[PDB]
RNA sequence: CGCCUCGACCCACGUUAGGCCCAAGGGCCCGUG
RNA sequence: ACUAGCCCCGAAAAUGGAUGGCGCUGAAGCGCGCGACCCACACCCGGCCAUCUGGGCGAGCGCCAUGCCCCGAUGAGUAGGAGGGCGCGGCGGCCGCUGCAAAACCCGGGGCGCGAGCCCGGGCGGAGCGGCCGUCGGUGCAGAUCUUGGUGGUAGUAG
RNA sequence: UAAGCAGAACUGGCGAUGCGGGAUGAACCGGAAGCCGGGUUACGGUGCCCAACUGCGCGCUAACCUAGAACCCACAAAGGG
RNA sequence: GGCCGCGCGCCUAAAGGCGUGUCCCUCGGGGCACUGCGCUGCAACGGCCUGCGGGCUCCCCAUCCGACCCGUC
């Protein structure tokens, strides 16, 4: 197969689920985010700490781009199944639940 | 959870301590508030602490800039706490550099580096400010590909890139 | 139960006996995470209870409708792709527009039409009958059901399905054959570089 | 300090000695009676008597 | 000058208290006013409603007053108000009032030149 | 644990944080209790000075208990909360301390 | 285990009638001693006299199991409060331990007759020989080629990290 | 039907009181610039 | 023969209908447990505002002393009371502005203040106006089938 | 006869009060409150709507009556199998 | 997640750190200690600065959550 795009892969794919909720009220201060391949509670520390970054494309050029990225960082688990709290820079817009986020390993302690 | 200050001894630093009284040290303008003078700091922030996986030959993997995925062999940790890599320049392309203790991943294979010189690499020598760096690059590894040739598909390794495929978990992953 | 997170362009799945329910549980949660979801072979879904329990249990909601309007009353569906449609729909917030959207992503067919006879269907291990039924519990098929109060086309989906399965049993035979001509090929490739091939021997399976 | 934290030994251990020889002879030691309470609220200040 | 505060400025809230139902009403003006109905949900303080100011939004008393520029402003009318900044110029900006004329406009802007004062508002007229 | 992570003196009826020996020397020194060693002393063993040594230390104020409760509308006895445990107040200081 | 067998020794207050008055002993089953305290001042004070504020409480000690490793035919006499009367029954059980055996009484209760701990009395448990078990399925349990399949299997994954929303196939299980 | 101003890799039917299995927990792909 | 669990009969109302809905049958039902998790403006630690409590500051290099600094606790509010502030118009004083453009009015302009409000910018306009201290008053509007005036939808309709 | 009826005793509550739960609701359960950051709980929950297990474990039930499924609470009896 | 007030007047050592004497403690090596005056806002590095850059308390729209019409008896 001969394929074009990006060579290597060094970040994880999440997608955002939605806020830190309850049944009735929700806070925008913290996102919450499911990351593939991480199924349990444990297996989240791993990942606690590491950088998240939101990629979206706006409408007018900025720097000579298209793309905008809001940076964040995966804060704790939520939950036993791998769903994890994630706390960005700004608040991420409620239109971007169900999207795609890239999930680093900048901050490295192994 | 060691007690550094656990006896009242403070005489082991300064032995023959017992000295005499201190000696204590026109504006040309006057400020019309009173601002404390800014004087150096005499703090020291003891330096930063290597990962106890980083042993020097050790091979990293770059996981930002622009040499993300490159595996590269660990030579040294600066005294600003940056540790100092090489790719080496022929394999991968990836030149002497200075990278921070993250973003890069300590993996288990190792190289001696023992009877390589690296000293001249410092800080200073990064000093913002190149036919002598080509030269210091090329004398460097020349020092390190045979120690690579050592190790069979080594040179190979190192060469490639990581990334990461589909299916791939890095936090199960052993490296 | 959170998404897959899986992160396709898109998830067929095979929903044969599968618990109506439980399937359209875990559907509903795909669909709003973002995943696009093509259900196929809903004829064949699995509703717990028998035929009469399920029958009656229509036949009291095909009498709720609008007193002075019955156009503009409930609208039961007939076939069985729609009726797990609508049992979707319940499970969704379906008047915002995130939950319009999260309908928008699934896709329901009776039989298995085109392109989805050439592509993987997977299944929901935690909805299959074969997992969540006592064996001698009742239970009916969609079809049937569907059959019961009103569907028409259960004769061209079962005659459609009849033939798409003769053309995957010819392509199952050809597989079959491709794969003892791959076995060999590997068996005398494995010796012509038997050397270079030993550090895969302790993780072969 | 010193004396108190030898002190908190040797109390322990002597109830230990004293409930075994009670055994060895064949009755029961009755410890003493507790002095100390530590008594924490755990219901709030609406609706009270 | 420079300015001498280096706390950071905190704003509780950047966002006006508007009068309920002003949005409702042509006639009703956003200055705030305190609902004070029986049945009020704004009064009661019901979720989802208007917000009603308290003492709890204040400002920090170090912080508070100050402009986004760091200074504290003193409006001036001539020349002479002008130079009671002097002493003040690292905490103090001046801005001339808004019917001060074009030619006193000059006198004041040039003055405040020599001495070093800020003036907020010195291209205007 | 208590009086060290969450110890508060009365003094001039306000709440200070027994941070040194010398707010307890200041509170309950005409008593011949010098130190947090001598109060908790006093406390542990219930001695002649109980009363000024207990007083003196201010309500101590507990985080809600980590891992929860069963129910706290019943007794303890009964599977609840309420009421006498007589050992496993100590499991519960860990989690509220 | 859930619950605990406890030996629970008391008397009434010394008192100048009698200043050496009787022992009293029970064995009670409760989660931990605290509540095995104050099931024995229950029934000091409805079967003796004798309630907590007039008696005294000298030893409390639990029993255990001398062999947790073989398995015992358990027999359980007790007592029940149903919604319409009180009701004695017996029951039978198997288990490695006596503990076992009171936790699955209690849950059998719960189940079959929708009884709750407190309108439970344990009258009196013991160990009965295989020879002299009552109530079937204890005696078909007394086969020595005892042989049958496993009919239901709970097919799942071992540790949660291999669990995934899709497969690709149907599973096979056969017994 | 007529008329034109970020490797997005992967096709068995069918049955689970049955068809070596005991989950794709696999396989494929220079996967390496 | 009796006993008691779940289930079934006993068990009938008018718009179509409600374990909240979809649905659920080794339950996603009932009884009883275990471990973790979710989750209030409640509890804990921390920052800031205010109230209250308690303190420090003169042979003053000394201060809106009605000030500043330090300490601890506290913060629900109809009827109602009180304090401190914001705004309108005069009079006695003080300090100013304005034809190099006052008042009023307009503005997706910029700020300050928790707030009542205030300050500035641009425009229009073309002759007056402001701030501080004291004192005084016909002094603050959303309602009263409130008064007077103006204007809508109804409506290019009834006719 | 009863009543969301009419009248007394003690205490609490609503009225005068938001906030979390009981789908919904003056009074029920929790809990009372300045503007915020972080951590943890109460009541109540963890198939989807809906944040949190289709979690680990034992039984019972099969409803061809709309089986059943959250204090107050939104009903059911004598009697039968 | 929020915060930024030991070190030198002895030497060596990038630097963390080491290096004196006294009495006691034993079972290998420490422990408690000498206490004399002064000064006393933690750092490193990067990109950008008149631009398709940064910010916004202003205007419009989208989305998620929350939200019943005020006054009055
Ligand atoms: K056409
Ligand atoms: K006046
Ligand atoms: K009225
Ligand atoms: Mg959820
Ligand atoms: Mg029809
Ligand atoms: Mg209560
Ligand atoms: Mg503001
Ligand atoms: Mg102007
Ligand atoms: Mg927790
Ligand atoms: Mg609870
Ligand atoms: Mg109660
Ligand atoms: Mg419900
Ligand atoms: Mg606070
Ligand atoms: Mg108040
Ligand atoms: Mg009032
Ligand atoms: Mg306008
Ligand atoms: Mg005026
Ligand atoms: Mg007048
Ligand atoms: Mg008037
Ligand atoms: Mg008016
Ligand atoms: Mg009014
Ligand atoms: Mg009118
Ligand atoms: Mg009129
Ligand atoms: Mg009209
Ligand atoms: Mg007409
Ligand atoms: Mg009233
Ligand atoms: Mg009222
Ligand atoms: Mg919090
Ligand atoms: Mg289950
Ligand atoms: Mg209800
Ligand atoms: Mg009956």
């Amino acid at each position: 197969k001969g394929r074009q795009g990006q060579r290597v892969r060094l970040y994880v794919r999440g997608t955002i689920l939605g806020y830190k909720r309850s049944k009735s009220n929700q806070y925008e201060n913290t996102s919450l985010l499911q990351i593939e391949g991480v199924n349990t509670k444990e297996e989240v520390g791993w990942y606690a700490g590491k950088r998240i970054a939101y990629v979206y494309k706006a409408k007018t050029k900025s720097n000579d781009s298209t793309i905008r990225c809001i940076w964040g960082k995966v804060t704790r688990p939520h939950g036993n199944s791998g769903v994890v709290r994630a706390k960005f820079r700004s608040n991420l817009p409620p239109t971007s639940m169900g999207k795609k986020v890239r999930v680093f390993m900048y901050p490295s302690s192994i | 959870h060691t007690y550094h200050r656990r006896g009242l001894w403070a005489i082991k630093a300064k032995h023959g301590g017992a000295l005499p009284k201190a000696e204590k040290p026109e504006p040309k303008f006057y400020p019309a508030d009173d601002v404390k003078p800014r004087t150096v700091s005499t703090r020291k922030p003891h330096p930063t602490k290597l990962r106890s996986t980083i042993t020097p030959g050790t091979v990293l993997i770059l996981l930002a800039g622009r040499y993300m995925g490159k595996r590269v062999v660990f030579l040294k940790q600066l005294q600003s706490g940056l540790l100092l890599i090489t790719g080496p320049f022929k394999i991968n392309g990836v030149p002497i550099r200075r990278v921070n203790q993250a973003y890069v991943i300590a993996t288990s294979t190792k190289v001696d580096i023992s009877k390589v010189n690296v000293q001249k690499f410092d800080d200073k020598y990064f000093a913002r400010e190149p036919d002598f760096k080509k030269d210091d690059q090329k004398v460097i590894d020349a020092e390190l590909i045979k120690a690579i040739d050592a190790v069979p598909d080594l040179k190979n390794y190192l060469g490639a890139r990581f990334s990461l495929r589909d299916g791939d978990k890095p936090h199960e992953m052993t490296f | 139960v959170s998404g897959s997170g899986v992160c396709a362009k898109r998830v067929v799945v095979d929903a044969r006996h599968h618990m109506l329910g439980r399937l359209a549980s875990i559907v509903a949660k795909e669909l709003l995470n973002g995943q696009r979801v093509v259900v196929v072979r809903c004829e064949e879904i699995c509703m717990s209870g028998g035929l009469v329990r399920q029958k009656m249990k229509y036949l009291r909601f095909l009498r709720k409708r609008m007193n002075t309007k019955p156009s503009h009353g409930p609208i039961h569906f007939r076939a069985p792709a729609k009726i797990l449609w609508r049992t979707i729909r319940g499970m969704i917030p379906h008047k915002t527009a995130r939950g319009e959207a999260a309908l928008a992503r699934l896709k329901a067919y009776e039989g298995v039409p085109p392109p989805y006879d050439r592509t993987k269907r997977m299944v929901i291990p935690d909805a299959l009958k074969v997992l969540r039924l006592q064996p001698g519990h009742r239970y009916c098929l969609l079809g049937q059901l569907s059959k019961e109060v009103g569907w028409n086309y259960a004769d061209t989906i079962r005659e459609l399905e009849e033939k798409r399965k003769e053309k995957a049993k010819v392509s199952y035979d050809r597989r079959k054959q491709l794969a003892k001509l791959r076995v060999k090929a590997e068996k005398a490739a494995e010796e012509k570089l038997g050397t270079q091939l030993e550090i895969l021997a302790p993780i072969k399976y | 300090a010193e004396q108190y934290a030898g002190e908190y030994e040797a109390q322990d251990k002597e109830l230990v000695q004293l409930k075994r020889e009670a055994r060895m002879k064949g009755g029961f030691y009755v410890s003493p009676e507790a002095k100390l309470l530590f008594v924490v609220r755990i219901r709030g200040i609406n609706a009270m008597h | 000058a420079v300015p001498l505060l280096t706390r950071k400025i905190v704003k509780k809230r950047v966002k006006h208290f508007k009068r309920a139902h002003s949005d409702r009403y042509i006639g009703l003006k956003q200055s705030w006013r305190r609902p004070k109905g029986i049945d009020s949900r704004v009064r009661r303080k019901f979720k989802g409603c208007t917000l009603m100011p308290n003492i709890g939004y204040g400002s920090d008393k170090k912080t508070r007053h100050y402009l986004p520029n760091k200074f504290k402003k003193f409006v001036v009318h001539n020349v002479s108000e002008l130079e009671l900044l002097m002493m003040h110029n690292r905490t103090y900006c001046a801005e001339i009032a808004h019917n001060v004329s074009t030619k006193k406009r000059k006198d004041i802007v040039e003055r405040a030149a020599q001495l070093d004062i800020v003036v907020t508002n010195k291209l205007a007229r | 644990e208590l009086i060290y992570k969450r110890g508060y003196g009365k003094l001039n009826k306000q709440r200070i944080p027994l941070a040194n020996n010398k707010v307890i020397e200041e509170g309950l020194g005409k008593h011949n209790i010098i130190c947090i060693e001598d109060l908790v002393h006093e406390i542990l063993t219930v001695g002649p000075h109980f009363k000024e040594a207990n007083n003196f230390l201010w309500p101590f104020k507990l985080k809600a208990p980590l891992g929860g409760l069963k129910k706290k509308r019943n007794h303890y006895v009964e599977g609840g909360d309420a009421g006498n445990r007589e050992n496993y107040i100590n499991q519960l200081v860990r989690r509220m301390n | 285990h859930r619950f605990h067998q406890y030996q629970v020794v008391g008397r009434a207050l010394p008192a100048p009638g009698d200043e050496q008055p009787k022992i009293y002993r029970m064995k009670l089953w409760a989660t931990n001693e605290v509540r095995a305290k104050s099931k024995f001042w229950y029934f000091l004070r409805k079967l003796k006299k004798v309630k907590k504020a007039n008696g005294q409480m000298l030893a409390i000690n639990e029993i255990f199991e001398k062999n947790p490793t073989t398995i015992k035919n358990y027999g359980i006499w007790l007592r029940y409060q149903s919604r319409t009367g009180y009701h004695n029954m017996y029951k039978e059980y198997r288990d490695t331990t006596l503990n076992g055996g009171v936790e699955q009484m209690y849950t059998e209760m719960a189940s079959r007759h929708r009884v709750r701990a407190p309108c439970i009395q344990i009258i009196k448990t013991a160990t009965v020989d295989f020879k002299l078990c009552k109530r079937d399925n204890t005696k078909q349990f007394h086969n020595s080629k005892i042989k049958f399949p496993l009919v239901y299997q709970k097919v799942r994954p071992p540790t949660r990290k291999l669990k995934t929303t899709y497969k690709a196939t149907r599973p096979n299980l056969f017994m």
